[PDB]
């Protein structure tokens, strides 16, 4: 019996209020800035490179993905901003590689395609990291991997950051071998030149497809990717006339995987939230100093804006409860202020509940600056904050993290930061991430100097202090920008707040391809 | 109610059988009918538009014409024979 | 019955030969250079810092380890050269942290001690990587972790390389939580100030020891590490008067772990090699262009110089066989020339044999430059080299890699490079590692330029080519030096060739603390 | 999404061609010969025996099966030709036993009924082998066994071939005990006299049914099968008035097994092949010297004549690909010429793919004579042919073999011969099986004699050679005939080519009653 009437979250914001008008205007500008920058990245290398690419009869990398996935199906692209201003004088749109999750023959798959128009498809250090992140996502969720291979090899000027280390180019083949041993299909389509060391990617794949004239595989047509590779050498499993033919063959290969998705969780009919998503612009804004009720964010992403809060009046700075997104059950943990001992205990209790019932967890990070409280006897927080860091780490249910505000210090770890292997991590265009907030850092620097100056007896003037402080503030702002963080692969993308519900729905759906394991906890330091 | 329109979806080349049988052994009988006339001997040189056979079907005369300028390898029917629809009438030497 | 007489490897080198005299002289100089540099690193921060450290009643970090481990037991230190010239103007001896494996109360444990004399114990980016490597070693071999905590927090000027990412400081607590859940004991001894974010390390530990006056734990004595932490807060499990008392308590804690080592492999009595180890100086030398028989190296490290070669006459450029080191069974794979299709097939067959019988694997990397062969139809090698990369990756037996020569290109991957998770990786002082050898790279660069110059029609003069080539050669030499590689944590240390047998014996003994699992292979592309 | 259009196999044969006319005529005669011989076997012992059997109020053995199975359901009879001309002067139609798979109460079961009209139901050596084969099929597929017991005991004149050995009559009870321990129901219905040693069959069954007046069980009515057996002795679980009543009771017993079939494989809607099956007569014919394209056979048995070929241009003498029969996924391996090194490698790769995805395998054996190639350096073939023999043996997916042509030498083993435990093995009426083809054998014999004659110096005349050769050719023809092979239980039946699709559909459906296990391979000798 599911006919019980229940209460719903959310309230109607005051559209006429000046605060709402200002917050909407600021957030809208950030979203528009995000959109137009992606448009530029969409063009890859440029008109001359794109014209040359098409002149050889090859499809553009994004057109290949469009033809590969099922007609009209959504495509979840990841790390669109990798390599954004990462290198001083070189522009590398998207890192030279396009990765995302789409549906092929009704099966969710991870698609990894080299962008040959960007530096001829050479592998920059960020390119390796982006690919390795994609492989990690595919393995953790048991998603078949499809490699649209068109590459020019490693970027020699930066070889030391590509070749040698464990998380360097060598790890790519290690991941392929491991996934194959686990029956996670590895499919490679050589749609262009495969350079030295990239010839392994077609070979290490379970099934392989090579284009007749364009494809070349060699550790050019005669040496590799030849009819020799297809027939005499036997490296090729399927022979394709052109790019369209190869993509058609790939869809057939996936259809023969003999795989059917099975769900471990209970399912209920989906319902839209009771409030518009675009109202999040006015509610949240771009000023991290102002505070908002995280429940408002929840009310606009969960099915029917229905939410069962757990321990509502205890540790109120943290909000935990049960909801459903697109029918899936989810346990939501979101910050609503500074973390306290009660908040950490409340979170630790909640995480155990979700792990016991095998319920996916969603974290909404919005940590607060220390301008309000200098110390507050933080020693008490240390004893309890660890209990949450330890429960979150050991949890085996799928975990997704969304940074809707600040993310500073140990608060990042307790809320399932990147270091704690959430299945996905997304950030809103207004976020900031740093070891500490910029102002606090300045104060700390100031005290040390003033006191040391005092030992010397030299006077640290008021002007002297300000001069010291300004560079520090600037560095922290520059390095906490959402773009700096996404340029390196610290998150899986910057998403428009109006798209939060859709992105979460796609992400949780993909994460459910793998069975949920039993959670084993360490010692809880009572 | 304004009208009817037909639009054709292009067929990918790969799906189209590559190298479909190319040689066609003479026009196939328009329908099942008696062969009333044969204008070609077992080995005869013919040019496109050379009448090969005349067939009457439900009282309607059809004249079969030479598809190619190739010499005739063989004839599958004689006069007075009833030929079924789409059955080969003439065999042409491979060139 | 084990009374059968068998043949033994090795031959007596010609000590009078000029080549042997030159090779011994060159290798000896490298070893002497290695020794004196370690002596300097042994001193840590310096006399002033060391004097200040002792003035507070605290033991020096290396004296702490000496008192912690069993009397007279050997100590296997790791990554002694981390941070060597890594940072432009800052000297960070050993990365500010000392890690190694020693015996405590008869149990092999991983010891991780902060060096407070180096930058006050602040965490540099290399410091985090060194600690994370130590934790990875402890988990893979089920070694209890002992943290001698005396730290000053993260190095703010380089925060972006310490805090945020998955392999950044946050991962340290994640590793502690995971090991605790697996019953791998985590013991923390706070022997000095624990700064913000380091207070978690005592809390996340299974058992904890704090010094009465020196120790402070706070997210100074009143705020944290107080009798408050020991009694009022309860974060402390044991209370110690001084450094000597704390080390005595630590030994008692380990003795109560209720752990006993069990061996999965057959054991035979140990025997010394039939040839002196120092002869390796003359045999190997420092010139990578000259070639030597790897069997000579094997004859001087295995018990009794006894070796059963597998497929001796097939793919002779690779040597594979069975031996024993300190009684443990080992399968040895070593390069003896350029890799061929037969060599890769022979290696793949051998690795399957060792995995089937649960025999540890040892790799001796000495890959050859392409000066001898420009291409040799390397396309054939690609089809087969992958079969070895794929077998080596999936092998679950303990793997140890020793680079006794060059390590270039895909040959590194096939011989269990760092990317393939060998339990340990060591390098001799004469090694070089790069994407390709320096000369080849220059040639490649030259061709591209000469041809492009030809399209322009501008003449690329002979002088022009040489000028282009010289910088490239220099870069490659600088970046392939054993010191560059060890300064970053790419290997676990640079070892004297005369110490090769001892280091391997200690490493394999530690690796046997974990049970050997069954190996699951992927698809072998026949 | 399954809306993609795909290519289909098959071509329209030239019905007017003389070759097609001749091939159809020859194959049709073989099929007609097969049909009329089965009609004679259908009559069992004969009119006098059948009249006597009915005069006692008992149903004829085949009428019992008709009433036992569900109304209108197909019945897959096995080894119809067992004992055909096997014994010099004794006619034993069907071996004195009828075995097959039919549906009882919606459950697929193995039915084993003694034919009392044939030698009074005595057990000939072939009778034991036929029953043991049926039990092996039931165990491998978890099919409940129903024994319609009406037997006269062992045939004393041939006791040495019935009683003593492991695969002799004793094994029948061993199989019953083993299947019972695995929860594979064993149901016995005593519908006639149970002789000495057959009394065990009712006793060893899980549930037992005995007819009131006809049934007798004793290690006649008073001694056994008495109301004594039903009540006083308790050997009988159910008491039946007549044959019709007993069959009705049997259906009730099966309905109470609490069994429901579960499928491990993905299912798609069934589709008929795009070409008539009877065209196989013209395409294949009866002349093994002529060659045909195996793809034509495939095009006329798979759903929609849809086939995805794997490695089409490599090792073209072997055809491998994926298809579906009645909705089930199947991997097909068929000979298209002499086996080569490439063909064996291609097969080994394909078999690993099917085992990884748990896809049933179908083999189409048509091996070629050595008239075309005397040796062709067959030593190369030995190194590779073993790789296929070893992969095929270890495969745990259900395997079905169909001999549509010759089956000679080691080619039989590589294509899953009887020795490799295929779930079912069928042969077309035109097949031949031998160690080598007859002609080759003659040549071999000729050479030995001619040379030995040369040592003597006695002249081996041309006539002498021919005289030697003729008997050998005759023996080989006689012993490779499909009837010789089926008379002994080497295959499960001779089937009309037009019935190939139906027989395969029934066989694969039965084989899916057991869960598919994971495949463990040995060492692949690379
Ligand atoms: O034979 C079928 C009806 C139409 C053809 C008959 C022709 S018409 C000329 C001639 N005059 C007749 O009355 N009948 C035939």
């Amino acid at each position: 019996y599911h006919g019980d009437s229940v209460a719903s979250l959310g309230t109607q914001p005051d559209l006429g209020s000046a605060l709402y008008q200002e917050n909407y205007k600021q957030m809208k500008a950030l979203v528009n800035q995000l959109h137009e920058r992606v448009e530029h990245i969409k063009l890859g290398g440029g008109e001359k490179a794109r014209a040359l690419h098409i002149s050889r009869g090859k499809l553009l990398p994004r057109e290949r993905i469009d033809n590969l996935i099922d007609p009209g199906s959504p495509f979840l692209e990841l790390s669109q901003f990798a390599g954004y201003q990462l290198y001083d004088n070189e522009e590398v749109p998207g890192g030279g590689i396009i990765t995302g999750i789409g549906r092929v023959s009704g099966v969710e798959c991870m698609i990894i395609a080299n962008d040959a128009t960007v530096k001829g498809g050479a592998y920059y250090p960020v390119t390796v990291k982006k690919q390795l992140r994609a492989q990690e996502i595919a393995m953790q969720n048991r998603l078949p991997c499809i490699y649209l291979v068109d590459s020019g090899g490693a970027y020699l000027p930066r070889q030391a950051d590509v070749f040698p280390d464990r998380d360097h180019f060598g790890r790519t083949f290690y991941n392929q071998a491991i996934m194959s041993s686990k029956n996670i299909a590895q499919i490679a389509v050589v749609m262009g030149s495969c350079t030295a060391g990239g010839a392994y990617v077609p070979a290490m794949a379970d099934e392989n497809i090579i284009v007749r004239k364009q494809g070349t595989i060699f550790l050019a047509e005669d040496l590799g990717g030849a009819d020799l590779h297809c027939r005499k050498s036997g490296v090729s499993d399927h022979w394709a006339l052109d790019d369209h033919h190869a993509l058609h063959l790939t869809r057939k290969v996936v259809r023969n995987l003999n795989y059917q998705k099975k769900l471990d969780v209970t399912i209920e009919p989906s319902e839209e939230p009771l409030f518009p998503a675009d109202e999040l612009y006015g509610i949240v804004g771009a000023n991290l100093k102002r505070s908002f009720d995280v429940r408002e964010v929840i009310a606009r992403i969960v099915d029917g804006s229905r939410f069962t809060e757990f321990k509502a009046f205890y540790g109120d700075t943290l909000v935990t409860g049960f909801a459903r997104i697109f029918g899936y059950p989810v346990g939501i943990v979101g910050n609503n202020g500074v973390l306290f001992s009660e908040s950490a205990k409340k979170g630790t209790h909640f995480v155990q509940l979700c792990c016991q019932r095998n319920i996916p967890l969603l974290f909404l990070q919005n940590i607060t600056g220390f301008m309000v409280g200098r110390e507050y006897e933080a020693e008490g927080i240390a004893k309890d904050g660890a209990k949450m860091v330890a429960a979150v780490a050991c949890a085996q249910v799928p975990k997704i993290t969304l940074i809707i505000g600040g993310s500073y210090g140990a608060g990042n770890y307790g809320m399932c930061g990147r270091a704690y292997s959430p299945r996905f991590l997304y950030i809103w265009p207004n976020a900031r991430i740093s070891v500490m907030g910029g102002e606090q850092a300045a104060n700390v620097l100031a005290t040390i100097t003033k006191d040391q100056r005092a030992r010397e007896g030299k006077q640290f003037s008021s002007a002297d202090e300000a001069a010291l402080k300004e560079p520090i503030i600037k560095k922290f702002e520059e390095e906490g920008n959402p773009y700096y963080s996404s340029a390196r692969v610290w998150d899986d993308g910057i998403i428009d707040p109006a798209d939060t519900r859709l992105v979460l729905g796609l992400s949780f759906s993909a994460a459910l391809n793998a069975p949920i394991e039993k959670t084993d906890f360490g010692i809880f330091r009572m | 109610k304004e009208g009817s329109i037909e639009i054709d979806i292009p067929v990918p080349k790969y799906l189209s059988s590559v190298s479909s049988q190319e040689t066609q052994g003479g026009p196939l009988a328009p329908m099942t009918g008696t062969i009333e006339k044969v204008f070609v001997k077992a080995g005869d040189k013919v040019k496109a538009g050379d009448s090969l056979m005349v067939m009457i079907a439900m009282k309607m005369e059809h004249t079969i014409k030479s598809p190619k300028d190739g010499t005739v390898k063989k004839v599958f029917y004689r006069e007075g024979a009833q030929a079924n629809r789409h059955t080969p009438l003439v065999e042409f030497e491979e060139e």
